[PDB]
């Protein structure tokens, strides 16, 4: 179990850690989060009490280094940093566990939710979508735009998701126009899976990361990316059977975890009605269709 | 974006544009089978591709053999249309290619856009106008070349005959759409109007009769009466 300590909490803020969250009052004696499960990526995220504008946060993996949070009063935000000095970090953290100044990552033992939302997400791939190579952790906020959004404006601060575009020369083989537009298997299997992602695990990893950025930061371009990656699979007549079964599980846990009150903005009615009821895979997502129908029957 | 009554004069500016109408590409007769079921039999069709400024009509005849062994023909017909328009554009010299293609039915947008990915600078546009180009098969000489074709064929016409010698393209298009609207609302009456007087003939190299300016005013008035009338006989007013 690992720890993300804090120098202080000088401003009132709601802090999230994965799917959990808690309020910290201005100058409350808070010095971080302990008992963070090893083996998963994590996200620690922030919403200031005085400006709900800009949710922001940091993706990290405690196996990759010792990370802590310090408020920067010049830039006005909680920043993640790395301490090179291990012995000092252990010594400073222990002092805090002894004074009980940390909240405990509150994982129920039955609960596989975080695993199920991050199964294919790896820090190395996050760091290629979020380019800032001098840090081992990655910053994301509500306003960051994606590479594709910028094509339709700061490149260093972009989300470099894989561009998917159904009316593009990449998607459509000369002479197979109708075939490739109405059945996207070529684009899914040859162009994206074999060509760009190499395997379905990397595809699912980006899909899961896009969903989590949409949910936790309200990042609109991430939501677009999540839906496009769903739609590319559902609009393919030919999909490996293991991929469909895994997609059903992935989406099930995403829909299960989604705040009931964010469904209106985070779920695209056209994509979901198409995927569940018209697409080639309309009958291949049993778990996802059942939870969608019982939780969000309005959308459909 | 969409073409409507507000940007109507744009059709007659000097940017090359084509209208594409697909309503006569896939044509069938519905009939009973010996067993008492219903079946369709396809008949030859055509793509109606028209330069509204010059009157040049690229009539691609769609022979029934193109449907043999195919499924979902109404959907295929939109993609076949788009493939043929794309092939037409590619066959034209660069300086003759259109800058805009306006489709008369919105279901042509994605098929045409996908077939024209190679031409990012050609705008594919819908229209809010209800244009009567379906009635093109009521022009006898066009109907005749379509129904006689034994193979795929492209035939080139000027749908304005020699009118541009005397009138502008705005006026020629207005005349064309009035004639076609009339033929679409009451084909028998419209055709009676156009040919009643045996002394006015259609030149071999034309589609419509050789009306004088004065006779066109008479003709045009008789077509508006027809359209208003039928609108009476239809709605009872
Ligand atoms: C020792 O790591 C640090 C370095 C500077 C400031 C604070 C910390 C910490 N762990 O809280």
């Amino acid at each position: 179990m690992n720890t993300v300590p804090f120098t202080s909490a000088p401003i009132e803020v709601t802090i999230g850690i994965d799917q959990y969250s808690f309020n910290v009052k201005e100058n409350q004696p808070f010095h971080g989060i302990k008992d963070i499960p090893i083996g998963h990526v994590h996200v620690i995220h922030f919403q200031h009490a005085d400006n709900s504008s800009m949710r922001y946060g940091y993706w990290f993996d405690c196996r990759m280094g010792n990370f802590y949070i310090q408020y920067d009063p010049k830039d006005g935000l909680y920043k993640m940093m790395e301490e090179r000095d291990g012995a000092k970090f252990e010594n400073i953290v222990h002092n805090f566990k002894e004074r009980q100044m940390m909240v405990s990552y509150p994982k129920i033992d039955e609960d596989d939710t975080w695993y199920n939302l991050t199964e294919f997400v790896q820090m190395d791939k996050i760091r290629k979508i979020v380019r800032k190579d001098e840090n081992q952790f990655s910053y994301v906020d509500s306003s960051m735009t994606t590479v594709q959004e910028n094509e339709l404006s700061d490149p260093a601060h972009s989300l470099n998701y894989t561009v998917i575009n159904f009316k593009s020369r990449e998607a459509i083989r000369p002479g197979h126009e109708m075939e490739d537009f109405l059945d996207k298997s070529y684009y899914l299997n040859t162009v994206m899976l074999q060509g760009i992602f190499k395997n379905s695990s990397n595809y699912f990893g980006e899909l899961q990361f896009a969903f989590l950025n949409a949910m936790f930061f309200g990042n609109y371009g991430s939501s677009l990316q999540w839906h496009a990656m769903i739609e590319l699979i559902c609009s393919s007549a030919t999909v490996p059977k293991h991929m469909l079964d895994k997609l059903d599980e992935i989406l099930y846990y995403q829909i299960k975890t989604l705040p009931e009150q964010y469904s209106d903005i985070l779920l695209n009615e056209r994509v979901w009605n198409i995927c569940l009821y018209s697409s080639f895979q309309k009958n291949s997502l049993h778990n996802t269709e059942k939870i969608m129908e019982n939780k969000y029957p309005e959308l459909l | 974006g969409a073409m409507n009554s507000s940007n109507y004069a744009e059709l007659f500016n000097n940017d090359i544009k084509l209208f594409v109408d697909d309503t006569n590409v896939y044509r069938v007769t519905v009939h009973k089978t010996f067993e008492g079921n219903v079946a369709t039999k396809a008949i030859n069709g055509c793509i109606f591709t028209l330069n509204p400024k010059t009157g040049h009509l690229f009539l691609k005849i769609i022979h029934t053999s193109v449907w043999a062994g195919q499924k979902r023909l109404s959907q295929l017909a939109k993609w076949k249309t788009a493939e043929e328009v794309s092939a037409l554009v590619r066959s034209l010299p660069k300086e003759e290619q259109p800058k805009q293609i306006i489709v008369t039915r919105k279901a042509m947008l994605d098929p045409l856009e996908v077939h024209m990915l190679d031409f990012p600078n050609i705008a594919i546009r819908p229209t809010e106008l209800r244009l009567p180009f379906s009635a093109a098969m009521s022009i006898d000489k066009l109907s005749d070349v379509v129904m006689k074709a034994t193979e795929p064929q492209m035939v080139l016409f000027n749908i304005y005959d020699d009118w541009l010698d005397r009138i502008s393209s705005y006026t020629a298009f207005s005349r064309l759409t009035l004639l076609l609207r009339a033929l679409k609302t009451n084909e028998e009456s419209a055709k009676m109007i156009l040919l009643s007087d045996p002394t006015i003939t259609i030149k071999s190299y034309h589609l419509w009769p050789s009306f004088t300016d004065e006779q066109w005013i008479t003709i045009e008035s008789q077509m508006r009466d027809l359209i208003l009338t039928e609108y009476g006989r239809k709605y009872n007013v």
